[PDB]
């Protein structure tokens, strides 16, 4: 629990998901983000229960929560400042001109924080592009993980909703809402594909409705160009029908390390 | 003080045209983002303001274009004229 009198608040970051989010000082000169909760779109009473399970997740990876302000409103969510953003505007920008090794140590610090939240049995349940972000450093970090079991907004909820995941769904997500460690590596496998395509939407000729019914019947995304066979291998064994024949974040994570170049 | 940045995009019917191929996975319809100034460059769902030359992409679902457009760009010549100073201000506000 901060303190909100031990806070600053000096820049305006966005407005994505949740609400407003800033850039401050802390304890006295240390780089935070501050996410600010709009009134009636959180499950508040859960999500300050669940920040305790939150705090405890450390890893290098994952972007670290430092804290909470709970005895006011809105709730503010203290955590690592990340100055680079969401992943999928960073890939989005032409001017950084990235090598595919860069492609790859992307997809290595994702796979790393996703084997930490495996072996914790943690699930993100919504993890994409625009859910990692990047730090100064070109470190990219897992971010918003779990937050979307305290979403009350009606379109993010329902499988056919106007905000639901679709294109980062598995088929028995789509058909069942069967959510499981299977349902993140299938997810892992599209960011994968986000990041060699250097943030296309997937299945961008298609509608959410069409997505749905053709990963159903078996479509698959395409080869990104600037994958390499192997690379394509990769994201391609978290896509399979069968979830059980999915890989773990571990064996995902030694075939990263094994094409390392 | 150049007023337009691209002259052959001034017509609405002009922006138009270029919304030949938009993806169909992008949550807002070409009229609405030509009625706003802007045109499709053919990459992903990146728009351009055809007097500001300000750039709008990764739209999400419930987005106004005219609100965007005056979110990131509210010194635009186009979106003062077509909407007003108040319209404008009560955004940035
Ligand atoms: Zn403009």
């Amino acid at each position: 629990e901060i303190d909100p009198k031990d806070l600053t608040f000096l820049k305006e970051l966005g407005t994505g998901q949740f609400g407003v989010v800033k850039y401050g000082k802390w304890r006295g000169q240390y780089d935070v983000a501050i996410k600010m909760i709009k009134e009636g779109s959180m499950s508040e009473d859960e999500f300050i229960e669940e920040a305790k399970v939150m705090m405890n997740l450390s890893h290098e990876k994952l972007v670290q929560l430092y804290g909470v302000c709970t005895k006011q409103r809105p709730i503010f969510i203290i955590t690592e400042y990340m100055a680079n953003g969401c992943l999928l505007n960073y890939l989005r920008e032409m001017r950084h001109r990235f090598q595919t090794q860069q492609l790859l140590e992307m997809c290595k610090d994702v796979c790393e924080a996703m084997e930490y939240l495996e072996s914790k049995q943690f699930l993100h349940r919504d993890l994409a592009a625009r859910n990692c972000l990047v730090n100064d450093q070109g470190v990219v970090k897992v971010s918003d993980f779990g937050l979307s079991r305290y979403v009350l907004d009606d379109e993010y909820t329902s499988s056919v909703g106007s905000k639901f995941p679709v294109r980062w769904s598995p088929p028995e997500v789509l058909m069942y809402s069967k959510f499981s460690s299977k349902s993140d590596i299938w997810a892992f496998g599209v960011l994968m594909w986000e990041i060699y395509s250097l943030g296309k939407m997937p299945y961008e000729r298609f509608t959410n409705s069409e997505t749905a019914e053709h990963i159903a019947q078996g479509l698959r995304l395409y080869r990104p160009h600037l994958a390499s066979e192997k690379v394509y291998t990769i994201m391609y064994s978290c896509w399979h029908e069968k979830a059980d024949e999915r890989p773990t974040f571990k064996i995902l994570l030694s075939n990263i390390l094994d094409v390392m170049d | 003080g150049s007023s337009i940045s691209n002259l052959s995009m001034q017509t609405h019917a002009a922006r138009m045209r270029t919304f030949m191929y938009w993806p169909s996975s992008v949550p807002v319809q070409p009229e609405q983002l030509a009625s706003a100034g802007f045109y499709y460059v053919g990459r992903n769902d990146d728009v351009k303001c055809f007097c500001c030359d300000g750039g709008l992409r990764c739209w999400e679902s419930g987005d106004d274009p005219w609100v965007e457009h005056a979110k990131w760009f509210p010194r635009c010549e186009f979106l003062i004229r077509m909407k007003g100073q108040e319209f404008v201000d009560e955004i940035q506000g």
